RNA sequence: GUGGGAGAGGGUGGUGGAAUUCCCGGAGUAGCGGUGAAAUGCGCAGAUACCGGGAGGAACGCCGAUGGCGAAGGCAGCCACCUGGUCCACCCGUGACGCUGAGGCGCGAAAGCGUGGGGAGCAAACCGGAUUAGAUACCCGGGUAGUCCACGCCCUAAACGAUGCGCGCUAGGUCUCUGGGUCUCCUGGGGGCCGAAGCUAACGCGUUAAGCGCGCCGCCUGGGGAGUACGGCCGCAAGGC
RNA sequence: CUUUCU
């Protein structure tokens, strides 16, 4: 699954400042993580719909955060995207 | 790396030589799949609740290994292969939930 | 022609007819009997009485093969199960034991409408 | 009417999770490989839930039965 | 975010015992079966009842609840793997990032459809027996599609709480499932019953509102004609909207 | 057992 390490290693990798857990970026970071994992889980299990909804929801919450970002500081935004790999 | 428990049951008629033969393989098998053996509990022969493979008895084993989740099945998919091996049940380590204590 | 003494008796009861079957310690039948066996066709077949008759019949016949001790095994229900046993117990044979070994699935084959309904 | 005694009482500090402890588990089965109710075992929906799970394991392992023949009748 | 919890939530691989059917060996004989009665049917090519072995399909007794999980449809043997939702504690981080939601997209019991496979039991149609005044039925004996798997359709339902979603507020009592606590009681989430105020035509609802309010969506406008005709869109078709 | 109608 997703190691605490795997997780935290990402949190550190994004925090606005030391000890940043809930900043917008961090969140978007994590989601892209959980999304990508599950994005994979279904690459195989094309039947497992129930899980797929969970996915739809994640994609939601993400676009929503970002939209907010885009709006507030259009800079950080352009940053986070590139920095991640969203918008193919 | 997760801790499991490998219940194993083979033919109770085996002779010390034939019996060791199987064990030899089991140990190997485990090690063939990163089954780091934390401990053993070889109970021996026991009166089965119902016959198995026709035999009214069963010779048990119990290894509390630690190995790669991604290969637990492979491991047993491999253990069941042996013929004198009639039962295999790779449980997962669980904190002892007590009661009336 | 065999002389067994220590045997075994199987009572298969049903809401349609009772039918006992005496057997040797290995499980091989020796003598058998049904409500059918003794007259009684169709309806009368089941009834506890017919069951008594058959019960006895079974023993009486196995009384030749020299039977004496028997372990009774009941299967099913039906007017006549418990009854038959009463018979055997008397008859002449020593009824060392009784055990209900009626078959029951742990839910497998869909029963016919007759016995459906369960949700 | 299950008015005898809770199996749990006539027992000790035992691990409901141990599926090889025949000697103690065998207690929760009736006069058949039938896992007793709570009106007889007397455990929390949670404890009882675990036992049941455990027992079934013993069955596969072959230490505990699935169903015994009913004597008497 | 961190630390915990429960669960038939979903997907994959495997695996356990019970029962039914069939096949094999044994033993054994005159019936079995089925009904209100019966018959059809099966049985001396030896059935039924019994023991042993095998093969196979489908379902998962007890636990089991008056229970749990899911958005719904729905989900219960056991094991591992992959994976969704969700609750609690700590107040630790962001700083209104919120709600609803016409279209869109997805999911959607059963039956049904396409291709391939599988088929033990069950069973529309059908073939017989019986019942009846008649029996195109109810009962009995058979039985094909189907039921099962994969892949692709179909898109319905008493798809029921016949009760759209979210939020704030308005006595309690009692039972219960799951978390936390100073753990004979407190407190958070969930399932029930009784009931304040209030509401309702009544029945009833009543902190799990059908009460008091605000936000957004859907919907109704007497019965029949009619969920029909027509047009359109979707479907392989049945047919749906 | 099925067991209509006014
Ligand atoms: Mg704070
Ligand atoms: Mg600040
Ligand atoms: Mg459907
Ligand atoms: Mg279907
Ligand atoms: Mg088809
Ligand atoms: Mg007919
Ligand atoms: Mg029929
Ligand atoms: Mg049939
Ligand atoms: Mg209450
Ligand atoms: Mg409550
Ligand atoms: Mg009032
Ligand atoms: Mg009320
Ligand atoms: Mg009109
Ligand atoms: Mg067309
Ligand atoms: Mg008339």
């Amino acid at each position: 699954p997703i190691t605490k390490e795997e997780k935290q290693k990402v949190i550190q990798e994004f925090a606005r400042f030391p000890g940043d857990t809930g900043s917008t970026e961090v969140q978007v970071a994590l989601l892209t993580l959980r999304i990508n994992r599950l994005s994979e889980h279904l690459k195989v299990h094309k039947k497992d719909h129930h899980s797929h909804r969970g996915l739809l929801m994640m994609v939601g919450q993400r676009r929503r955060l970002l939209r907010y970002l885009q709006r507030e500081d259009p800079e950080r935004y352009r940053a986070l995207i590139e920095k991640l790999g969203i918008r193919g | 790396m997760r801790r499991y428990e490998v219940n194993i049951v083979l033919n109770p008629n085996l002779d010390q030589s034939q019996l060791a033969l199987e064990k030899e393989i089991i140990q190997r098998a485990l090690e063939n799949y990163g089954a780091r053996v934390e401990k053993v509990e070889e109970l021996g022969l026991r009166r089965l609740a119902y016959p198995i493979a026709k035999d009214p008895q069963g010779y048990f084993l119990w290894y509390q290994v630690e190995m790669p989740e991604d290969r637990v099945n492979d491991l047993a998919r491999e253990l069941r292969i042996r013929d004198n091996v009639r039962r295999v049940m790779v449980v997962k380590s669980q904190e002892p939930f007590l009661a009336n204590a | 022609k065999r002389q067994v003494a220590s045997g075994r008796a199987y009572i298969h009861a049903s809401y349609n007819n009772t039918i006992v079957t005496i057997t040797d310690p290995d499980g091989n039948p020796i003598t058998w009997s049904s409500g059918g066996v003794i007259g009684y066709k169709g309806s009368r077949k089941g009834t506890p009485y017919a069951a008594q008759l058959a019960a006895l019949d079974a023993a009486k016949k196995a009384m030749a093969y020299g039977m004496q001790s028997v372990d009774v095994i009941v299967r099913g229900t039906g007017a006549g199960r418990e009854q038959a046993i009463r018979a055997l117990q008397a008859s002449g044979l020593q009824v060392k034991s009784i055990v209900d070994d009626t078959p029951v699935p742990h839910n497998g084959c869909r029963p016919k409408k007759k016995f459906r309904k369960a949700s | 009417p299950s008015r005898k005694a809770k199996v749990k009482a006539t027992l000790g500090e035992f691990d409901l999770r141990d599926y090889r402890n025949v000697e103690v588990l065998k207690r929760f089965l009736s006069e058949t490989g039938k896992i007793l109710p709570r009106r007889r075992t007397g455990l929390s929906g949670k404890e009882q839930r675990i036992l049941a799970k455990t027992i079934k394991r013993a069955r596969i392992l072959g230490l505990l039965p699935f169903t015994e023949k009913l004597v008497r009748k």
